[PDB]
RNA sequence: CGACUCUUAGCGGUGGAUCACUCGGCUCGUGCGUCGAUGAAGAACGCAGCUAGCUGCGAGAAUUAAUGUGAAUUGCAGGACACAUUGAUCAUCGACACUUCGAACGCACUUGCGGCCCCGGGUUCCUCCCGGGGCUACGCCUGUCUGAGCGUCGCUU
RNA sequence: CGCGACCUCAGAUCAGACGUGGCGACCCGCUGAAUUUAAGCAUAUUAGUCAGCGGAGGAAAAGAAACUAACCAGGAUUCCCUCAGUAACGGCGAGUGAACAGGGAAGAGCCCAGCGCCGAAUCCCCGCCCCGCGGGGCGCGGGACAUGUGGCGUACGGAAGACCCGCUCCCCGGCGCCGCUCGUGGGGGGCCCAAGUCCUUCUGAUCGAGGCCCAGCCCGUGGACGGUGUGAGGCCGGUAGCGGCCCCCGGCGCGCGCCCGGGUCUUCCCGGAGUCGGGUUGCUUGGGAAUGCAGCCCAAAGCGGGUGGUAAACUCCAUCUAAGGCUAAAUACCGGCACGAGACCGAUAGUCAACAAGUACCGUAAGGGAAAGUUGAAAAGAACUUUGAAGAGAGAGUUCAAGAGGGCGUGAAACCGUUAAGAGGUAAACGGGUGGGGUCCGCGCAGUCCGCCCGGAGGAUUCAACCCGGCGGCGGGUCCGGCCGUGUCGGCGGCCCGGCGGAUCUUUCCCGCCCCCGGGGUCGGCGGGGGACCGUCCCCCGGACCGGCGACCGGCCGCCGC
RNA sequence: GGCGACGUCGGCUACCCACCCGACCCGUCUUGAAACACGGACCAAGGAGUCUAACACGUGCGCGAGUCGGGGGCUCGCACGAAAGCCGCCGUGGCGCAAUGAAGGUGAAGGCCGGCGCGCUCGCCGGCCGAGGUGGGAUCCCGAGGCCUCUCCAGUCCGCCGAGGGGCACCACCGGCCCGUCUCGCCCGCCGCGCCGGGGAGGUGGAGCACGAGCGCACGUGUUAGGACCCGAAAGAUGGU
RNA sequence: GACCUGGGUAUAGGGGCGAAAGACUAAUCGAACCAUCUAGUAGCUGGUUCCCUCCGAAGUUUCCCUCAGGAUAGCUGGCG
RNA sequence: GUGGAGCCGCCGCAGGUGCAGAUCUUGGUGGUAGUAGCAAAUAUUCAAACGAGAACUUUGAAGGCCGAAGUGGAGAAGGG
């Protein structure tokens, strides 16, 4: 149960910091699961996602046993595209249809010094959360 | 616009009364409001007692409420005199002070020396270094709480008279009748009169 | 109705003009320009009597009504025809009046207060709270509460040790001081006999806040247990005693019909 | 018989009721309680690669800097991926900047006409010669400078 | 003639500062109606409100008695409950209408002119330096203010000065730093539990089922929200005196600076004027032989003056000290900035405005002022073929669905088109009664009884009858062991290592005192305590009953399943 | 007891039609409307007795000569909690428990017995009880008598019972009591002897007493003040363009 | 010709201007237009939303600036 | 049958509580009705061209009007 008297509980005003929030808020609230091997070798439950990982679909019509990198992450519409997961138009243009990353699973992640630092302070704020079991 | 047996009223709403309405919406939250404000005041004065000053002893005016023993708003300027402390330093102690207050009687001057002497006796001073003018040892083994509450020494105490039983004697069983009050209110509507008729009486010569 | 819905120009037109009487805007350009305002029929008017804040929200009731309501919610939570026909599943739990010794006041981690609801038999209660995880009818989930649930056990103590942290996460429980207790959780619906759970330290304090019937009771001021209109209430018993029926004249048994 | 009309029904129109939804109101409560001559509020006009409105801004103009954050923005193109440079974007916001009108301040309000001082180039200029800058409103307070009086005197003539 | 000092005045783009204007919910000062009510209408009411004008501030105004009272007296202001719909006002009609007691919230008090004393001991501006940050203070030196009166002590509750008496050396601000903080100071950013398990439904799951005897996992975390539909575990978050990061505060202790207080006695000093008050006038008030305010004329006193609610004269008594000033908190807040909530409204509702809304549009202007939400999970927004000049079609295609095709969810009625059936000179429609036709349903159609018991005809299985073993139940019994309920008592036991209560008692108990002759006297008592007694609730045997919806064992009776 | 198949049996509604009979268009004011009275072309959505304060009576609930925390306070900082619980030397206060008069002010208990002052139309002392009496009065109590297979012996039961008794509430009447006034009269008391105090007997005025019933809360109805069931003027005023 | 006319300018609401018609003052004039007081008042017209069951009127008395309205008694219903 | 995400029974609670009318409010649609109408200022005609398509466009030819106080040539205010 809540009980802090300075953050909300209605429909409406949850929403609506939602689909207006900041684009440093909305990668935040674009987050997606790890795999197995990857979070007990990182020992972190999830991620934000960027623009190289490589992930395969967990739900709708593309799914499972199709690893694949991302390749253009919408904030805008709090969508991600992946490379092998296509669409034919009328046309004949095929085009990518996109996925909410929640949906996903990252398999493999994209390391530079920003995310090397974001996984270390991640981890280590669960085994302080360990110590409290006394 | 009447009817059958009633009352006959007189609303008061004559007037532009919707604009002026008190909702008591916020009484709750009023009330939690001013219990913070005496919680953050208590640890604030931290040693000293809550609701401040000692008050003083006072017999209500009038012939309604004569009876009975109210606190006051602070000792005459006599107390302290008789007391024996100092009227710049009673109010820095926790003693209100009202210099605008007479006691034109003795029982109620001394009821109010004796609540003084009283607080002086249960109160314990902090020094500043432990130099004590005036003061003894540590404080009182650390004083045996920290803050008191709802009064210094509980300002009412309305207190009777035991009077256990009398045997009812002659002279008392005779005498102070409802006519000892009817002769005693002529006496007093009549004194002004007769007094002038002594002075015609006397000018006769 | 936030202010005068009249914030609008109207007069009405009056005269003939083959128009109703209604009050019309003024000007001209825009639709909003003939149209009636102001008045319980309208399009954009004002509406009928519009409520006040100063409605009298609030209700009285004097103390010794609340302490009778009170009396008559907790001892029939200690009649097993009464607290089962509320929809408490109390088959199988023992001695109705569940006690439990004063150690659960100092559980802290909730493993502890789902098992001690399985070792009483009172877990299945709380089984029929999840199967009542349904979402609101009507118009109240846009007024934020989406999801309608059922009461299950309170649990009355006193001393909170930690008995408010181990149960807070259980769904449909409730927790009550035995010194502050409310008629609107032991009577949920206004209907009386709700499955309640005890403590030992919580149940000898009845004793000394509502008293017997010989002393008064010493946490209230004034307060004795309420009289009792009847002693002998069961009327099977009365009707069938042998002092009313050495009085009774006879049945009258025979029907005696329209004789055509 | 065929049309016309009438009443039911099937289907299609015309229409936008109904129900479901809700980034909006409305009410109550809480904390705070802060504009301006150092140019407010308000108004005007301008600012995007493709831009009319709204929104954000001010010739540094759809924003600069700084700090946090750590790879996007996105309708389409274009260009920097570098992030063991300074690092995209977003938020924050303390550093800089902030056209004209407006208490609106040189006088006017017709983008009208000035007046002094200084700096660049022309007469190497004082005397109504191009550009840049600064100053130039009213009331009023303390002080300073100038000085009015057959106001009150003093020494002198 | 001139020179100089002042006094009254002028000028400056003089040096340095200040005021203007906006908002205005709440607050202060003015000013001010009429609708309305009186069943008409004049006073009255509306209403000292609306509108107008001027000033603020986070609060404002008020505020330390020229008070209330009338008795055992209270003791600044504001606010609340009461006083109270009361005393009082009113064509005494309609109507209007306070205060003091009392209980609370909050509590805090002070300053000057005068009166005298002190060698103006005071302040402002500029010049350079001791020392300084983010600049203001003590110092050094002139130019001013000022005796027409700056500063010190001083205030009506008294004060000062001098004797004598008994004590004491303190406080404030800056400066680093160290330690806290009461929900645990505030601000900002970035993080922290557990199913995406198996089967299955679906366009897509957040569905349905399932998880050995540890209850599949987490839980101080089952608020909420996005997620291809309904999610504690997919993802923000939420829980947590949870951590870590940066920033900003309230107060320890080194150097400034500032430093005699009290008591008694004596001597001396002591207060606000065109104001009070009065007369008259107009408004205001519940204020009535005038509550307040104002204009005008008259105009004070000093044992004085105001007030004491019926004008007036005498008298006694009470009470305060006016015509100068400041002041926190409790209180108000329909504007602003940030929030949290709801038994509220759900697009003709809720703000005028859910949307490019005070916009489009209208009026010379003041001003008036709308309408307008929804494809889908995703544009996957219909390539291509063919008819036509195109709009528009016929195919094809996407989608769970175009029977969702760019104001496209659902798609009502009025109204229209077409199809199918029926009918038609008394406009139509209607009520009662049948008949005919059509659509549809039910049975299944010259084929519907369903259960009970009995005697039959062959077929197949196994209790029962009765007894033995058995656990469980019902009922009744000496109420045996346990049990209580009501009075009646005692052990006064636990009362002093027992609770509650008492306008019971005890001047022989106890703590400071009051009354008369350092003491004595109960010499009469005050407030506080102690234990005696009554009325109730706790332990043991005694007694009366009842075994009550309080029960277990024992033996009996008859059920019962194995 | 009989009759009937693959198209026949049974069935009814907002189905259509036909015939007989009956039948004027509703709302509305009104003595009277089918009216040559008014409103109504059609359909959808909206659309009119509300709240607040005061009072009255009815009803339900709690307590009861009392009653009620509404205003404060207390509780640890909790979502729900703007709740709930608590106070009690927080009951101040409100309403009720006492009326009456303009006010000064005064302020609700009688009956039976015995004795004596001229038992003198007037009275005084003491005991005993203690809200009077009369007429009706639900209920209750007593009840002679009576009631069953053979006659004399006895106890619960039961029902009928003429009559008698005690009489609730309420109604009518008589008597008394308190406060105001009026007539008539005498006596008594002394914080001090008076242009003092108190008492009597009769008649009257009062929203009184005569062994209390109120309070708080809820609901319903009625009336009133507020925009007041909804809509409607011709106006008046204020400030502006 | 007391002529016709443009632009400038002045006068404003119980006011203006009028060779006078109560004419004209922005299609408004025997007192403009905008906004507010204001949802002003009406004994007067209009309307007043579901079903069934039971009971069921009055248009008369007396007073009123009363006569299209009230108060009062009668008539009614509800509760006992 | 359409539709595509919410909904109802019972016991209590609470109302912005049920329409046919108000010359009601707002929106939509009829009948009248393919009707009234498209009649003030004399007037059109032939051929051609471009075009899917010509009573109206353009071009030539004829016939007419305005007729110099103009249906001509430029301006002011106003528009933008
Ligand atoms: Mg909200
Ligand atoms: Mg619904
Ligand atoms: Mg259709
Ligand atoms: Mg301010
Ligand atoms: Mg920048
Ligand atoms: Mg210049
Ligand atoms: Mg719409
Ligand atoms: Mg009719």
């Amino acid at each position: 149960m809540k009980f802090n008297p300075f953050v909300t509980s209605d429909r409406s005003k949850n929403r609506k910091r939602h689909f207006n929030a900041p684009s440093h808020i909305r990668r935040k609230i674009m987050s997606s699961p790890l795999s197995k091997e990857l979070r007990q070798k990182y020992n972190v439950r999830s991620m934000p996602i960027r623009k190289d990982d490589e992930v395969q679909v967990v739900r709708g019509h593309y799914k499972g046993q199709q690893i694949g990198k991302v390749v253009q992450v919408y904030r805008k519409k709090y969508v991600i595209y992946i490379e092998r997961v296509q669409r034919e138009k009328a046309n004949g243009t095929t085009v990518h249809v996109g996925i909410h990353p929640s949906k996903v699973v990252i398999t493999r992640l994209k390391l530079d010094k920003d995310r090397k630092k974001i996984l270390e302070r991640k981890a280590k704020s669960r085994q302080v959360g360990k110590e409290k079991g006394k | 616009a009447p009817s059958r047996n009633g009352m006959v009223l007189k609303p008061h709403f004559h007037k532009d009364w919707q604009r002026r309405v008190a909702t008591w919406f916020n009484q709750p939250a009023r009330k939690i409001r001013r219990r913070k404000a005496r919680q953050a005041k208590a640890r604030r004065i931290a040693p000293r007692p809550a609701s401040g000053p000692i008050r003083p002893i006072v017999r209500c005016p009038t012939v309604r409420y004569h009876t009975k023993v109210r606190a006051g708003r602070g000792f005459s300027l006599e107390e302290l005199r008789v007391a024996g402390i100092h009227k710049k330093v009673a109010r820095t102690i926790g003693i209100s002070v009202d210099p605008r207050r007479r006691n034109k009687s003795t029982e109620s001057l001394q009821a109010n020396v004796q609540r003084l002497k009283e607080y002086r006796s249960k109160l314990i001073l902090f020094p500043r270094k432990p130099s004590a003018p005036k003061k003894g040892d540590s404080s009182a083994e650390e004083l045996k709480l920290a803050t008191q509450l709802t009064g210094p020494v509980m300002p009412v105490r309305n207190v009777y008279k035991k009077e256990k039983a009398r045997v009812i004697t002659e002279e008392e069983k005779n005498f102070k009748a409802f006519a000892s009050l009817r002769m005693a209110r002529a006496n007093a509507r009549l004194f002004g009169i007769r007094a002038k008729r002594a002075k015609e009486a006397a000018e006769q010569d | 109705s936030e202010l005068a819905g009249h914030q609008t120009s109207a007069e009405s037109w009056g005269t003939g003009r083959a128009v109703a009487r209604i009050p019309r805007v003024r000007g001209g350009g825009t639709h909003r320009s003939g149209q009636g305002a102001f008045g319980n029929m309208c399009r954009g008017g004002r509406m009928f009597a519009p409520t006040k804040t100063w409605r009298r929200w609030h209700r009285r009731v004097n103390t010794t009504q609340k302490r009778y309501a009170i009396c008559s919610a907790l001892a029939a939570s200690a009649l097993p025809a009464l607290v089962m026909s509320k929809g408490h599943r109390i088959e199988e739990v023992p001695e109705l009046p569940l006690v439990v010794e004063d150690k659960v006041e100092g559980y802290k981690k909730t493993k502890e207060a789902v098992l001690l609801l399985k070792k009483l038999k009172a877990w299945n209660d709380i089984k029929k709270v999840y199967a009542s995880q349904r979402m609101r009818a009507g118009k109240g989930k846009m007024r934020n509460r989406r999801r309608i649930q059922r009461r299950g056990p309170c649990i009355i103590y006193n001393e909170d040790n930690g008995i408010i942290k181990a149960f807070r996460n259980i769904p449909g429980i409730t927790l009550l001081n035995v010194s502050k207790l409310n008629i609107l959780k032991l009577a949920p619906g206004g209907h009386v006999g709700r499955f309640c759970i005890w403590t030992e330290s919580a149940f000898r304090k009845l004793d000394e806040l509502y008293g017997t019937w010989r002393k008064a009771a010493s946490l209230k001021s004034n307060y004795n247990l309420p009289m009792h209109k009847m002693i002998n209430t069961d009327l099977s018993r009365i009707l069938k005693s042998p002092e009313i029926q050495r009085a009774l004249r006879a049945p009258r048994k025979k029907i005696h019909r329209r004789v055509l």
